[PDB]
């Protein structure tokens, strides 16, 4: 049937746009947890690099 | 005819199960990506 | 009595529409619940099946799958195309002259 044609093709249209999306949503997940990875990484850096402030101010007063 | 909704409403669903398995892949192939990230 | 007279209509609406159920079913083996185009029948009178084919034109042209196979005792015109589309043009068919 011709009208169940062009319901195939507003099936393959939903297709291509639930492919859209599904990459749309992986790529908003991958990309917000590497950026939680980024700043994570650098708050570790900065309280670790602190600590060792700690040791040295507190060792060299003592 | 009716035969034809038959015969290619089959792979209409076809096309369904095609995008369903393709968002599968999607679904877990992102969170294998964040796993790697956390580890 | 209430169970025979329950009984008895409903033996005289099974032999009322036993056999043009069956070949409405039998033309019905490609879209039973398909969740894209309605099942328009209409067990009708003889092969006036242009009248109803001219608001047939008016619905889906190169589809509308409407053919009217046997059960003689009246033509079982099953026309299909779509779930809304298929609506309205039930209703201009009915306005031309259709019932269920």
């Amino acid at each position: 049937s011709k009208l169940e044609a062009i319901l195939s093709q507003e099936v393959e249209a939903e297709i291509q746009a639930l492919l859209q999306e599904a990459e749309a949503k992986a790529e908003a997940v991958k990309r917000e947890a590497e950026e939680k990875a980024k700043a994570l990484l650098q708050a570790r850096e900065r309280a670790l690099e602190a600590q060792y402030r700690a040791a040295l101010r507190r060792a060299e007063s003592a | 005819l009716i035969k034809s909704l038959a015969e290619k409403e089959k792979q209409l669903l076809e096309r369904l199960e095609a995008a369903k398995k393709e968002a599968e892949e999607r679904v877990k192939r992102a969170e294998a990506e964040a796993k790697a990230l956390l580890e | 009595t209430r169970q025979k007279q329950e009984l008895e209509e409903e033996l005289a609406l099974a032999q009322a529409y036993l056999e043009p159920l069956e070949r409405l079913a039998a033309l019905a083996h490609g879209l039973d619940k398909s969740p894209f185009l309605r099942v328009i029948p209409f067990l009708l009178t003889e092969k006036e099946l242009p009248l109803v084919e001219e608001a047939l034109r008016k619905a889906l042209e190169d589809r509308y799958l409407l053919a009217h196979e046997a059960y003689a005792g009246g033509v079982a015109a099953l026309v299909v195309v779509h779930r809304k589309e298929v609506d309205q043009a039930k209703a201009a068919l009915s306005r031309a002259g259709v019932a269920e």
